[PDB]
């Protein structure tokens, strides 16, 4: 029913590695019996309800019992479960590309499109059939036929390349010994809860609770180097393999498709349309960004001969690699008087949970609550049942993984396990989606603390979940984030506001020792470190863009020395000799393949939606939170990106409120 | 979904 909760999460997490691999089998068996169906009646058969609605109740019932397969290998404890997961996913991939490049499949649809009236058709369901025929000729289905068999080729093995690329970073284990004397500055609680070795040494792990706090306090710079260099060479032997055949391949197939570049094929599929506009939306952003990047490249390094004058250090001259975040932290400190370890006295997991959930049950009309004894792949997690306020509908479900472990998910990413669509006999099926991050965990008998980018992730994560649940379409592949992946971003970065506003962190705020606030002085303080080291933050995210673009539009380039190249040209930090940072580029393996660029250019659309609207009538106003909840979050991807902007907005968006939200023109 | 690597 639209209105309970029973029965309507069919996930199960005890599964064993014999029963995934049992499961993957079947699934593809029962899965094969409908496009074979659908496949083998005659092309005059073809009807609404034989063709596109089996495969549309197909699609639904395969996503959801994929997620049970593919969705282990990212959290759970046991490695022969998150190996016969890994294995399950490179399973279920090959068959998605024999179940795509079918000519009989495709052959119906295109005759199903032209023998009916779209005009009686419900306007997702002729979306439906436009957006298969686009995403058939992009595999090529209307090629000759032995393209369509080097195409399938390679893009099964692009397929094996990408998820042992990411299998590589999510099994790391390499780990550092450092003394006492070499962790100096460090706080006692961050060395009281490392693994002592039997030299009286500690050993330090390349996750984030750990590297970061490292490289932000850490006064020793040879500390700060070795770790500096664990981090960008993690699997750069293994990885470099697999670069070096991810991108000739996709430029092999982009070209039998008929498109110049791999970045133009992904590109039209996004709302940035052209790879010309990318380039000059990075370009002319890092102009503006450079008077910024030789102020703070400036302020840096006069922090860093005073120190090493200071300590008696040996001065080199130059900023290296391993010195960035080390005075980034100094110039916060400094120059807006923030002591990131003293601010996360106030800012307790659990308050911030509840004040995070507090803060959307009334924003967006949303009602949480937290089920006991909930069924979940490990103990660190928590279940919660959203409902509608005013109707009581379930809308879903989603988990909440915030702590690092053995075998986990290093990054810090949304997951959506169940779609908001229409189910086969008609009802809603229920969303569910899932939080995992790396939060910094209880030590020294305290609470878990929070940093305050530690809020803002857990904000920024949390769009994608209101992304996921809000999301009501009637196909699965338009239901959940399934929209244009530069503007996937956008629900999420919106969100971000809000651990900017005065009252706003005030809710979030309370001393995990006497519950007093924080200083009506000292939140002016935080607020206004909104834009502290704006330059080299946002500069090193275009020369992420830039390497994004560049390793997808130019062939036969070193992905290191591609990087290297625009390290020095942009951010003004030169890359390490012998790191290898592509070999660590997660994203370019995890769908944001030429688009990572979508980031900055989703923060131009977010940041419009909320000076224009939230920021111009209350953040908290509950009339402007329901328009933005039924115009982006509930169509999902049964709309253009570009069309939910204009029903918001009631304009066209630019970059006003994004320049003057960066100090810009 | 995903985030930009800090
Ligand atoms: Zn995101």
């Amino acid at each position: 029913s639209s209105y309970t909760v029973a029965g309507r999460n069919v996930l199960r997490w005890d599964l064993s590695p014999e029963q995934i691999k049992t499961r993957t089998e079947e699934l593809i068996v029962q899965t094969k019996q409908v496009y074979d169906a659908v496949g083998m009646l005659g092309i005059e058969e073809v009807t609404y309800e034989n063709c596109l609605q089996a495969l549309a109740d197909v699609e639904v019932k395969y996503i959801v019992e994929r997620t049970m397969l593919d969705f282990p290998q990212h959290v759970s404890s046991d490695k022969e479960v998150r190996a016969a997961s890994t294995e399950a996913d490179k399973r279920l991939s090959r068959f998605d590309i024999e179940m795509s490049m079918r000519g009989d499949i495709f052959e119906r649809i295109v005759h199903l499109q032209e023998t009916c009236d779209l005009g009686k058709i419900k306007p997702e369901a002729r979306r439906y059939l436009e957006k298969s025929i686009k995403m058939g000729k992009r595999n090529g289905l209307h090629l000759p036929e032995q393209v369509q068999n080097e195409i399938k080729s390679m893009k099964k093995r692009m397929s094996e390349l990408c998820i042992d690329f990411n299998k590589n970073l999510n099994e790391d284990d390499t780990f550092l010994v450092f003394s006492k004397a070499e962790l100096g500055a460090l706080p006692d609680d961050f060395i009281d809860s490392l693994e002592k070795t039997d030299d009286d040494k500690y050993k330090i792990t390349l996750k984030y609770p750990h590297y970061f706090p490292v490289m932000k306090k850490c006064c020793i710079p040879e500390t700060r180097r070795r770790m500096e260099m664990a981090f960008n060479t993690r699997c750069k032997e293994e990885n470099t393999i697999i670069l070096q055949q991810l991108l000739p391949l996709r430029t092999k197939v982009a070209k039998l498709l008929g498109y110049s570049t791999h970045a133009d094929f992904v590109l039209e599929m996004n709302t940035a349309k052209s790879t010309s506009r990318v380039t000059a939306f990075l370009d002319d952003l890092s102009q503006k960004l450079k008077p910024l990047g030789e102020a703070e490249r400036e302020f840096i390094l006069n922090l860093k001969k005073k120190e090493c004058k200071d300590r008696g250090f040996e001065y080199d001259g130059k900023i290296n690699a391993w010195d960035l975040y080390y005075y980034m932290t100094q110039t916060e400190e400094l120059k807006y008087s923030i002591d990131q370890e003293f601010l996360k006295e106030y800012f307790p997991i659990e308050v911030v949970t509840e004040g995070l959930l507090n803060t959307y049950q009334e924003l967006l009309g949303l009602s949480f609550e937290q089920m006991t004894d909930a069924h979940v792949w490990n103990k660190s997690v928590t279940l919660y049942t959203v409902k509608d306020k005013a109707t009581g509908e379930v809308l879903g479900q989603f988990y909440l993984d915030l702590y690092p472990r053995e075998g986990k998910y290093n990054h810090a990413a949304c997951f959506g396990l169940q779609p908001g669509c229409l189910l086969p006999d008609g009802s809603r099926m229920m969303a569910v989606a899932a939080l995992v991050v790396n939060f910094s965990q209880p030590v020294a008998g305290r609470p878990s603390l929070l940093r305050h980018d530690e809020v803002r992730t857990y904000f920024h994560e949390f769009g994608h979940v209101m992304h996921q649940i809000c999301a009501q379409t009637d196909f699965a592949r338009f239901s959940g984030t399934n929209v244009e992946t530069d503007f996937v971003e956008v629900p999420s970065q919106m969100l971000e506001n809000w651990v900017w506003d005065v009252d706003s962190l005030r809710r979030l705020s309370k001393h995990y020792k006497d519950g007093s606030p924080i200083a009506d002085d000292l939140l002016e303080k935080l607020v206004a470190s909104r834009l502290v080291n704006t330059g080299l933050l946002t500069l090193r995210q275009i020369v992420l863009s830039k390497v994004d673009q560049s390793l997808h539009t130019n062939t036969s380039l070193d992905a290191a020395s591609e990087y290297a190249k625009y390290c020095s040209e942009i951010l003004g930090v030169a890359a390490t000799p012998g790191t290898n940072m592509p070999a660590t580029f997660g994203h370019l393996a995890g769908g944001y393949d030429g688009q990572y660029y979508g980031y900055l250019w989703s923060e131009v659309f977010s940041m419009d939606m909320f000076y224009s609207c939230f920021k111009k009538e209350g953040i908290m106003n509950p009339e402007v939170g329901m328009k933005y909840r039924n115009l982006i979050l509930k169509p999902g991807g049964s709309l253009d990106g570009m069309d939910m902007l204009h029903n918001f907005l009631k304009r066209e968006p630019n970059q006003k409120a994004f320049l003057m939200s960066r100090g810009l023109h | 979904p995903g985030f930009s690597p800090f």
